[PDB]
């Protein structure tokens, strides 16, 4: 069970940290986040209670060292740091917890939404998608653009999604238009899975955390990159059956724990309509279209 | 984007474009069965593909022998015309291919885009106006040469017959677009406006009759006439 103390709280923010959140207010004795679950990815995020604009965070893993939130008066923002001296950090968190001035992460034990949520997300990643190598921890916001936006500006700041475009030479082979356009089955088991993420749990890791980006920070290309790689496998008509059990279980939870409030601009129509009703797996996702229709019948 | 009325002088400018026409690839008769089912009987086709600036039109004819064993035709239609343009535009020396190709059915747009790839700077473009291309076989001389085609076949004609000695691009495919009109609106009236006056002939080399500059004026009146008339029906009005 490890921690991420903060060395204050000197402006009035919503912390998040997964998917939990907890109000602070300005200059209150907050000294950070106890008990977080050991073997799992996790989000820290915050907006601002003076500029509810520019959701941000940071994606870390305490298996890859001591981490530390301390307030930037110049820039502005909560950031995150690594405290490279073992027995500092020990010392610091012990009188913290001591003091109980740290809010403990509030898992239940029957509970495994955030498992479920991450199953397949791994930092080193992570860290390729989000460039910033002199950092064990990855930054992510509300604005932040991808590598695909950017083509369509400051490339050091993007999201290195893997592009998907159903119309370029990449997803169509010469003499195979129609075939590859209709039946995206080459585009995803030769060019996407063998050719570029090597497996499916690479494929379902960058799925998750495109979804994770959207729902916290309401990022709007994030959004796009988790509609475009289940718009993928449904418009395949050759997907192993182990991918797509899985997929089912992954939309299954994605779907569960979105805010139903969010539903309207975090669920594209045209994608899921086409996915659960008009594809080559309209039949394979039970789970998925079991929940969707119960809790977003208006979107369909 | 879209081609309308508000951008139509630019089909008559110096960068090369092509109308694409779809309607006449699929074409079938509808028939009951001996058990008293519905059956279809394909017939020959063409893909219609015009320069609206010079009236060169490259008439592809789609041979009934390209549907045999194959399923979802109206679908596969799309896609055939979009490789079968694909391959006339590589066919063409770089500086006769076009810069744009507007498409008289939306449906015609992904097939066409997908298959012209290889072509980034070709603009693929829809277009709001109703065309009447549909009508190309009320035309005698290309509806002759698409039904006695016995395999695939690319016939080259200019649309305009020499009428770009006389008037305008503008002009004549104004006039096209109404002698098209007409016989898509009245098919038997139309043909008989065009021949009645058996003084008047069709050249060897031609679409359409040698109608003298005044002839032209009574004709385009005729059709105009004959549209109107067959407008009041359709809607009592």
């Amino acid at each position: 069970m490890n921690t991420v103390p903060f060395t204050s709280a000197p402006i009035e923010v919503t912390i998040g940290i997964d998917q939990y959140s907890f109000n602070v207010k300005e200059n209150q004795p907050f000294h950070g986040i106890k008990d977080i679950p050991i073997g799992h990815v996790h989000v820290i995020h915050f907006q601002h209670a003076d500029n509810s604009s520019m959701r941000y965070g940071y994606w870390f893993d305490c298996r890859m060292g001591n981490f530390y939130i301390q307030y930037d008066p110049k820039d502005g923002l909560y950031k995150m740091m690594e405290e490279r001296d073992g027995a500092k950090f020990e010392n610091i968190v012990h009188n913290f917890k001591e003091r109980q001035m740290m809010v403990s992460y509030p898992k239940i034990d029957e509970d495994d939404t955030w498992y479920n949520l991450t199953e397949f997300v791994q930092m080193d990643k992570i860290r390729k998608i989000v460039r910033k190598d002199e950092n064990q921890f990855s930054y992510v916001d509300s604005s932040m653009t991808t590598v695909q936006e950017n083509e369509l500006s400051d490339p050091a700041h993007s999201l290195n999604y893997t592009v998907i475009n159903f119309k370029s030479r990449e997803a169509i082979r010469p003499g195979h238009e129609m075939e590859d356009f209709l039946d995206k089955s080459y585009y995803l088991n030769t060019v996407m899975l063998q050719g570029i993420f090597k497996n499916s749990s690479n494929y379902f890791g960058e799925l998750q955390f495109a979804f994770l980006n959207a729902m916290f920070f309401g990022n709007y290309g994030s959004s796009l990159q988790w509609h475009a790689m289940i718009e993928l496998i449904c418009s395949s008509a050759t997907v192993p059956k182990h991918m797509l059990d899985k997929l089912d279980e992954i939309l299954y939870y994605q779907i569960k724990t979105l805010p139903e409030q969010y539903s309207d601009i975090l669920l594209n129509e045209r994608v899921w309509n086409i996915c659960l009703y008009s594809s080559f797996q309209k039949n394979s996702l039970h789970n998925t279209e079991k929940i969707m229709e119960n809790k977003y019948p208006e979107l369909l | 984007g879209a081609m309308n009325s508000s951008n139509y002088a630019e089909l008559f400018n110096n960068d090369i474009k092509l109308f694409v026409d779809d309607t006449n690839v699929y074409r079938v008769t509808v028939h009951k069965t001996f058990e008293g089912n519905v059956a279809t009987k394909a017939i020959n086709g063409c893909i219609f593909t015009l320069n609206p600036k010079t009236g060169h039109l490259f008439l592809k004819i789609i041979h009934t022998s390209v549907w045999a064993g194959q399923k979802r035709l109206s679908q596969l239609a799309k896609w055939k015309t979009a490789e079968e343009v694909s391959a006339l535009v590589r066919s063409l020396p770089k500086e006769e291919q076009p810069k744009q190709i507007i498409v008289t059915r939306k449906a015609m747009l992904d097939p066409l885009e997908v298959h012209m790839l290889d072509f980034p700077n070709i603009a693929i473009r829809p277009t709001e106006l109703r065309l009447p291309f549909s009508a190309a076989m009320s035309i005698d001389k290309l509806s002759d040469v698409v039904m006695k085609a016995t395999e695939p076949q690319m016939v080259l004609f200019n649309i305009y017959d020499d009428w770009l000695d006389r008037i305008s691009s503008y002009t004549a495919f104004s006039r096209l677009t109404l002698l098209l009109r007409a016989l898509k609106t009245n098919e038997e009236s139309a043909k008989m406006i065009l021949l009645s006056d058996p003084t008047i002939t069709i050249k060897s080399y031609h679409l359409w009759p040698s109608f003298t500059d005044e002839q032209w004026i009574t004709i385009e009146s005729q059709m105009r006439d004959l549209i109107l008339t067959e407008y009041g029906r359709k809607y009592n009005v």
